[PDB]
């Protein structure tokens, strides 16, 4: 990470479709029921990350075991939650 | 000194060098456990340090010079 | 060394609280030496007696007000501070007073216990305003010096704490007020020589003349450390 | 960190039958932790030897609560 | 559970571990100093008065930020170069911020200013120890005209120090005050009336020649001395402090009259309403000058006292003269509002 | 912020001629305390010039301020910040002191922090400070006659008058400066005249 | 009128007083300004005002610790402060402060055992601050990169 | 009960605290005239006088 | 009372309400620390309502800023008073005037740098007679909410807590009235269902230690804030229409 | 100083001058000592006054320009420049939480610097 | 009464003129009051010779100057206050000094007297300039205690007064400085508990362990007169 500089420059269309992991279609936020990410939503876990650490969001992987395991299922990356603030 | 460090600054002169010699000293005490020179009475190693340089045993050039004869020691044995 | 010591000459008693006290012949230099030396402990060093601890019937805490009494307990309690009391034998020792009907409860309503003297029986501590109103109560009186208030003693000992007991200030120390004056004792031959006139106010409890011989001993104790030990 | 470290010191402490157990069950030095049946076919123990391991195992930790237990009768609050 | 151990260890960790003080706002860098922390009972932070002038901290109930520096290198800094007594001048000017004021400066005026006679006019002592001897067995006064016998410390052309011994004609309080003065600094220094203003030359003159503890140290002195005389004499302020002048209802009558010429002149035609304004402002400044003037004439000097026989003028005691003229406090203009006149007051716009 | 002690001496010459501040008769700030800690330049000697008094190179102590007031030494051009040739920087020797430490500052010392806290902290502090603790305005605007303190001989520089039919010097000159000399022939007091006013001489 | 009622107290008409001083037992050497100044105690107790905390619970955002003594809340470190040990030499207090005193999130639990273990050293990080910054700069569609060495 | 600085008065130029504690103590010298007398019960027509 | 007043006291005293002022006047019938019972003249009693007016007065009771309100009665047993007169005193009033503080001897010197800038020395003296002691009345609530995964409870049944500590809770688990409270001691106990702990492999150990599982159930219990600390006064419970109520409540 | 820290530029030298390109004067002067060694195309100069706010707005790091105002601004003319902050003043590296370039940290950033020539 | 005595922890002696000693641990408020008690004593009660009367032939009075002396008469007077002397047995000795030629006059230079000791012999009392100089003085030692003045010797004695006795100040107290700091002595469980820290400061005739000793003494004979 060490770095020597930074650099500011205009955004390409293409350069702003690199750092996303995935068009939001949906404004849903939320289940109201099951307080967790809609689909395609602007909370998404398939888009966004893990809403707990290492653990999928239907819930069949748990645990530090299953590491960048992407669900088939719900379709989300077993990684840490932090990933949600980056990604 | 326990009160001032005006003593310690007149030795190495720069007041940055000085706290940058008396942290690698302290850092040689806190970690290697390097015995003091001075009496400890029960002095921490932030003061002991200024202590050392105040007298005038410690210092950036004294340091290298210990570093470079402890350091190919370890070389000679390994080889 | 043509040492020269005072003695207790007079001892004016004007009231049982107020009592002046006439001292020589003193040594110039000394009047102030001793008069200052004998105030200090005689206002932070006096050993006394003073309520604790106070136990009423039906009341949990402080802060409540009882039925057929003007008076907030919280009122109460530091009128139960300016009750004057000696305990003969015992250090520490419970009065019990129950009164009723209308009156003014004085601090002869609490069953005088043979080694205990209460000094101002006619002190007043609680006004009963309906007459089928009565109190009961369970004062302890513990003996101590200085001062030593709720809160200080509220973060201390605490080994039980009995939902019911209230914690009040008590000024062990009976000594109100102290002043010494140096007079001139025109003595026979020396004019430099004076006189140590010490008034003292107390309530209660001590004795002047009493007071005046504890204070002097305990400054004295505390010289035998040094006249020893080099 | 101060516990994981600790366990992993306490575990080189006791016997290596019992720390065998309890680090592939509960999955400490192991990966997936192994129920009561994946742990006997392992060993090759029986149902009625994991409560065996399990007792001796507690009774080795009531050792290290009486020597250091300064730290777990504070859990008592 | 706080148990009685924790506290014995927690005095072994402040040990030579320097703490940030900061109070708000941070205007330069003295707004941060380092210092050692001294465990305490009771919720309140206690600061060194000396400092309190970096930090424009007054105590009626301002608070301060308290930061601990944690690594080897942080606390090397702290002490180094955050340090209290590192940091004694101010980075702006060159002059010591760490300033004896208030009681600290009252004190020491009170100690070496002189009277007229008092107890013991003219005795000869050796050596301030005898004069401290005197003044404590209550055989002199503060203020008592003497000549002592000093032993000041010269410094020669090399390092070492040179010793000499002369007479000197100065108060009983001056000389118990050179017992404080390092070795290096002239008695000339103590022998003058102090105020603020020679006491900051005093510490400047001692940092520039005989270096940085010494001048801690005498610092310190200064401080413990100059309050504990300050409570000795036992200086206070009543009302009849305040003096007015007997000259104040003619000085005011006399420009009352002559103001009211010139507003009669204002309708007959000889002035706008800024010629006016002007001279209106001048005369009334003219007067607030010669009130003030009347007011510290007669209370600066104005002591009638008996010297050994006759009739003589010296300075005043009076409590507020010697507030003032100490720079203790107050100052001329603030006493002018006292016991003069108070004067134009000038209104939100700037004009009068 | 960015203007950091980078080198110890840059070698210059340059520097900006420093002079008494002498306004108002007294004399407000004197030259001596004006260079007093700042590096000197121009082998800056005494007045008789025929032997060298100060290097070219030296910190201005106490002592060697004391000694140009003998001397009476009135104008010395000061190695400064502004004339040194440091890039991305500055040197110790054209700043000088470091005022709060009382020596020659130390390379890497933040110095433009430094001067922008110290410029800036007076003013927010007498913003407070002279406003809650006064009420009135004590003023004095009485600016009409200038009267001289000290014996000596009346010097106009700048200063371009007509003589009126009174006799008297009615100067008509915007910027005029009287001073006052002695016998040797230093300036020792000044004042600023003004445009409409009559001269004594 | 306040020196007539004096008189009737039998009191001095200065309203000066000599005193002695407790500890010596020696008078003061000018009389002293005595009487009755009728004193209020404020809101403002010491008891409400005392705050102190090592470590806390962090912010959401910005992963600095909250504010106030309610929140259990460091003190802020202000432009004002920082200028401060700008001035001085302070780089390792700066850094401290800026880094795992505040957002820099493996360093503070880092130092933090560092100093139980008594190493007293820093090992400093990334404050979470400029990672939160350059994804609302991104948010905007400004590519703001980090050029390596 | 209260000792307060001397400095903290001429500077602020509220000399009110000043002129209350005089009256203060006066007010306080004419309680203890009466407490006094009080102390020593004494006549009601002599309270009545003073 | 301040001794050196200006005459707005006794105005500012009444006009604020704070003191309980007779309307009608005539005797006192019944004094009490609760209540003044006055019987009318009958003058101004009018002859329709029977002539006995009641004030009840208000006993210690919480401020906005936690300070403590309480009316004391002026007067005694069989006292005449008459329309206007001050019939008890409220928070900072004496008979009728108006008291903020405490007026005290006072000398102007400096002591040993104790009196600096400003700041004051003070004779324990002060301390002794209570005076400038202060009441401070706080309320502290506990809230029962119903989650996703259920009702919490206000059970003294609470997981891994002293009997010290449940000592001082009565069966509902709600504080004594009277019970005098430090930092951290429970003042009403409450527990929230918590949903199904995956817990680490630790914690799956530690729990099988002590077997103390204490169902799925946490701890949210309301406790004294650190460092206060006070005697419990009153407890108020405001439960639903529909819920089952505490045995306490 | 720091007002007088810009300079404009008349006629080219051996880099971009041309007529009028505003530079700061130490950079100026940098060519200007290599140019006479050399000899190229010698370049006249003035020095500008800049006052505090232009003169901060006008340093060549855009961190330290942004954090003290018109961010918005600033922000958009590094952007479309594609301007390149390599973090030589004070603000700078307090930002990116790092050692200040002076004080004690003027030892250590003076070894980085070196460590730049090589490794 | 759970009384608290204090014991004589540290005796630091700088010098045999000054020494330093700590006290712990004393109670609340014990830190001056036994503080100032013990320095009054020490100042104005601690017993001592000094030089109370000077007859110089040829010198009627203090204010005169002798030929072949620097120092005018007042200021050897002063000179003889700081003599440091010790009486053995008897209450009063007149001590002789004769001495001539060029050289500083030491204490020395008094005739013995066997009872009588002289702490300090090279003590400077006159310079003679001229050789021819002789200087001869009849020195009065006497035994009192405390500070007597001699304008405090004249209000009070108005007996024998003939005119060239020389009256000088007498500082009988050995004691020439005496403070007392309290500093807190953070204790086991009190932090109101503190220390006493007395700096002496005598001449050398009396030992500052010695003297404490003594003043302690004195201050416990007078309450012998308040019965316990
Ligand atoms: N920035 C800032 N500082 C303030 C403000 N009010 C006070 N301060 C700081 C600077 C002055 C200091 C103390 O304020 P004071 O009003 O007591 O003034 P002072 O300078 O101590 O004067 P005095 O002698 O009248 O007490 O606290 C404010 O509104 N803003
Ligand atoms: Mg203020
Ligand atoms: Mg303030
Ligand atoms: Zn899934």
């Amino acid at each position: 990470e060490e770095f020597d500089a930074i650099k500011i420059a205009l955004a390409s269309p293409d350069m702003i479709r690199s750092w996303s992991f995935g068009e939001v279609k949906k404004p849903e936020t939320i289940n109201y029921r099951t307080f967790k990410p809609e689909r395609d939503g602007l909370f998404c876990a398939r888009i966004f990350g893990p809403v707990k650490d290492y653990e999928c969001l239907c819930g069949k992987y748990k645990r530090l075991k299953h590491r960048g395991v992407i669900c088939e299922k719900c379709g989300v990356e077993v990684t840490q939650t932090k990933v949600r603030r980056e990604r | 000194a326990r009160v001032t460090v005006q003593d310690a600054v007149e030795k190495i002169g720069n007041r940055f060098d000085l706290v940058l010699v008396a942290a690698r000293r302290a850092r040689q005490m806190q970690v290697g456990g390097k015995d003091p020179l001075v009496p400890e009475e029960n002095d921490k190693t932030t003061v002991i340090a200024l202590r050392e340089i105040e007298e005038g045993l410690i210092n950036n050039q004294i340091l290298d010079v210990r570093e470079r004869q402890e350091q190919q020691e370890q070389e000679a044995a390994e080889l | 060394t043509e040492f020269l010591k005072p003695r207790l000459v007079d001892i004016e008693q004007v009231s049982s609280t107020h009592a002046k006290v006439t001292l020589e012949p003193l040594e110039r230099g000394f009047g102030h030496t001793l008069g200052n030396a004998l105030r200090r402990i005689l206002l932070s060093s006096m050993p006394g007696c003073a309520v604790t601890e106070v136990e009423i019937d039906g009341v949990l805490h402080e802060y409540s007000t009882k039925e057929g009494v003007q008076e907030d307990i919280l009122e109460i309690l530091l009128n139960l501070k300016g009750l004057a009391v000696r305990v003969q034998g015992k250090d520490e020792v419970i009065l019990t007073l129950n009164k009723s009907g209308i009156g003014p409860v004085t601090a002869a309503d609490i069953t005088h216990d043979g080694d205990v003297e209460i000094v101002k029986p006619q002190h007043v501590i609680c006004h009963l305003t309906d007459e089928n109103a009565s109190i009961s109560m369970r004062i302890k009186v513990q003996r101590g010096r200085g001062y030593v208030p709720a809160s200080t003693r509220i973060h201390s000992e605490e080994d039980e704490r009995p939902i019911g007991r209230l914690l009040v200030d008590a000024c062990y120390s009976p000594v109100e007020r102290i002043a010494y004056n140096v007079e001139a004792a025109r003595v026979e031959q020396r004019t430099d020589l004076d006189k140590l006139v010490i008034e003292m106010e107390t309530n209660g409890t001590i004795d002047p003349e009493e007071a005046i011989r504890r204070a002097a001993t305990i400054l004295a104790e505390q010289l035998e450390a040094f006249v020893d030990l080099r | 960190d101060d516990m994981k470290q600790s366990i992993v010191k306490w575990l080189f402490e006791l016997n290596a039958k019992q720390r065998e157990v309890l680090a592939r069950r509960f999955g400490l030095l192991g990966y997936e932790a192994a129920t009561l049946e994946d742990v006997g076919r392992e060993i090759g123990l029986t149902r009625e030897r994991v409560r065996q391991i399990q007792v001796e195992g507690l009774r080795r930790l009531r050792e290290i609560l009486q020597t250091q237990g300064l730290n777990i009768e504070a859990l008592f609050l | 559970r706080e148990e009685a151990v924790v506290w014995d260890i927690l005095d072994e960790v402040i040990r030579e571990h320097p703490v940030l003080l900061n109070r708000a706002p941070t205007l330069h860098r003295l707004g941060i100093q380092a210092f050692e922390p001294v465990l305490i009972e009771g919720k309140a932070i206690q600061l060194h008065p000396l400092v309190c002038a970096a930090y424009n901290a007054d105590f009626d109930g301002d608070q301060m930020a308290v930061h601990v520096p944690l690594t080897l290198e942080a606390q090397l800094e702290a002490r180094a170069l955050m340090m209290s007594t590192n940091n004694i001048l101010s980075p702006a000017n060159g002059e010591p911020i760490i300033v004896p004021s208030q009681d600290v400066v009252l004190g020491l005026y009170y100690m070496t200013r002189d009277c007229v006679n008092a107890k013991g006019e003219g005795m000869v002592l050796t050596g301030p120890k005898e004069a401290e001897r005197l003044y404590r067995s209550g055989l002199a006064s503060l203020h008592a005209r003497v000549k002592v016998r000093i032993t000041e410390y010269e410094k020669d052309a090399n390092g070492e120090l040179v010793a000499k011994t002369s007479l000197k004609d100065t108060t009983v309080g001056r000389a118990i005050l050179w017992m404080i003065v390092p070795k290096g600094l002239p008695y000339s220094i103590v022998n003058q009336a102090l105020g603020k203003k020679a006491i900051s030359k005093m510490l400047n003159t001692c940092y520039r020649i005989l270096g940085l503890k010494p001048t801690v140290i005498f610092a310190d002195q200064i401080m413990y001395t100059g309050f504990a005389y300050a409570a000795r004499s036992g200086a206070s302020v009543g009302i009849d402090d305040m003096v007015i002048p007997e000259k104040k209802h003619e000085i005011i009558s006399e420009a009352e009259a002559e103001v009211a010429e010139i507003q009669e002149q204002f309708q007959s035609g000889l002035v706008t309403a800024g010629e006016r304004y002007n001279k209106v402002i001048d005369i009334w400044a003219a007067a607030n000058d010669r009130v003030s003037k009347a007011m510290m004439d007669n209370l600066q000097t104005e002591t009638v006292i008996n010297r050994d026989g006759q009739e003589e003028k010296q300075v005043s005691f009076n409590s507020i003269y010697m507030m003032a003229d100490s720079g203790a406090r107050g100052s001329a203009a603030q006493i002018r509002q006292l016991a003069g006149m108070r004067g134009l007051m000038a209104k939100p716009d700037g004009s009068i | 912020q960015d203007l950091v002690v980078t080198e110890d001496d840059c070698g210059t010459h340059e520097g900006i001629m420093m002079t008494p501040v002498i306004e108002g008769g007294d004399v407000k700030e004197p030259l001596r305390d004006r260079v007093l800690g700042r590096v000197t330049a121009e082998d800056v000697l005494k007045p008789g010039t025929a032997d060298i008094l100060v290097p070219r190179n030296t910190l201005l102590h106490e002592q060697w301020c004391d000694l140009l007031e003998e001397n009476s030494v009135d104008a010395v051009k000061v190695r400064s910040v502004v004339s040194c040739d440091t890039d991305f920087g500055v040197c110790a020797h054209c700043y000088g002191r470091d005022l709060a430490r009382g020596h020659i500052i130390n390379k890497g010392e933040a110095i433009g922090v430094i001067a922008a806290q110290s410029i800036g902290e007076p003013g927010t502090q007498l913003t407070m400070r002279t406003f809650h603790i006064g009420g009135a305005a004590s003023r004095a605007a009485a600016e009409s006659s200038i009267q001289v303190k000290n014996k000596g001989s009346i010097k106009l520089s700048n200063v371009k008058s007509v003589v009126n039919s009174s006799g008297k010097l009615v100067i008509t000159s915007r910027n005029t400066e009287l001073k006052l000399i002695d016998e040797f022939g230093r300036t020792k007091e000044s004042y600023k005249v003004p445009y409409g006013a009559v001269l004594a001489k | 009128e306040i020196k007539e009622l004096l008189k009737l107290g039998d009191l001095p008409t200065s309203g000066q007083i000599r005193l002695y001083d407790g500890r010596t037992g020696e008078q003061f050497e000018r009389p002293v300004t005595v009487g009755y100044m009728y004193m209020l105690k404020l809101n403002h107790l010491v008891d409400d005002k005392m705050h102190a905390r090592s470590t806390g619970s962090y912010s959401l955002v910005t992963q600095q610790p909250l504010g106030g003594k309610a929140q259990f809340g460091g003190q802020r470190f202000g432009e004002m402060e920082v200028w401060a040990l700008e001035a001085y030499g302070a780089a390792y207090t700066l850094q401290e402060m800026l880094t795992v005193k505040s957002d820099d999130v493996n360093g503070r639990t880092k130092m933090y055992k560092n100093i139980v273990d008594g190493n007293h050293q820093m090992e400093p990080g990334m404050p979470e601050s400029f990672n939160v910054l350059l994804k609302e700069i991104r948010s905007l569609g400004i590519n703001i990169e980090l050029e390596d060495e | 009960d209260i000792v307060l600085n001397p400095l903290g008065v001429p500077s602020r130029m509220n000399i009110g605290q000043i002129l209350e504690t005089h009256l203060g103590m006066a007010a306080k010298g004419i309680g203890d005239k009466i407490n006094a007398m009080l102390k020593q019960q004494q006549e009601v027509a002599k309270l009545r006088e003073f | 009372k301040p001794l050196v007043g200006t005459g707005m006291e006794r105005a500012v005293a009444v006009d604020s309400g704070v003191t309980a002022v007779a309307k009608r006047g005539g005797v006192v019938q019944y004094v009490d620390a609760s209540r003044i019972v006055i019987k009318v003249n009958e003058d101004e009693m009018y002859p329709g309502e029977a002539g006995i007016d009641i004030y009840n007065l208000t006993k210690y009771t919480r401020s906005n800023q936690n300070t403590c309100i309480n009316q004391m009665p002026c007067v005694s047993l069989g006292e005449p008073v008459e329309r206007g007169d001050v019939l008890a005193d409220g928070p900072s009033t004496d008979l009728g005037e108006l008291a903020l503080g405490q007026n005290m001897r006072v000398a102007f010197m400096p002591w040993n740098g104790y009196n600096f800038e400003d700041s004051i020395l003070v004779s324990e003296r002060v301390v002794q007679e209570d005076r400038f002691t202060t009441i401070h009345i706080q309320e502290l609530a506990c809230v029962s909410r119903d989650t996703k995964l259920g009702p919490e409870e206000i059970t003294a049944d609470i997981p891994n807590v002293g009997e010290a500590a449940l000592s001082k809770l009565d069966e509902s688990g709600i504080v004594y009235i009277g019970a005098e409270v430090t930092g951290g001691d429970i003042l009403v106990g409450k527990v929230t269902p918590k949903g199904e702990t995956q817990l680490t492999p630790e914690e799956k150990l530690l729990r099988a230690i002590f077997g103390e599982k204490a169902s799925d159930v946490k701890d949210s219990s309301l406790r004294v804030p650190n460092g206060v600390s006070g005697t419990v006064i009153d407890v108020q419970v405001f439960t639903r229409d529909g819920v089952e109520k505490d045995k306490r409540a | 100083r720091q007002m007088l820290r810009k300079a404009t530029i008349v006629n080219a030298g051996s880099s971009d001058f041309l007529e009028g390109e505003q530079v700061e004067y130490s950079r100026v002067k940098i060519a200007n000592r290599e140019l006479e060694a050399n000899g190229k195309v010698g370049a006249t100069y003035s020095r500008d006054l800049l006052g505090i706010t232009k003169a901060s707005l006008a340093t060549e790091s855009f961190i330290s320009a942004a954090s003290f105002q018109e961010t918005t601004r600033v922000l958009t003319e590094a952007a479309v420049a594609g301007k390149r902050d390599e973090l030589r003043g004070l603000k700078e590296n307090v930002i990116v939480g790092r050692l200040i370039p002076a004080g004690t940290g003027y030892a250590y950033h003076q070894d980085r610097m070196r460590r730049r020539a090589a490794g």
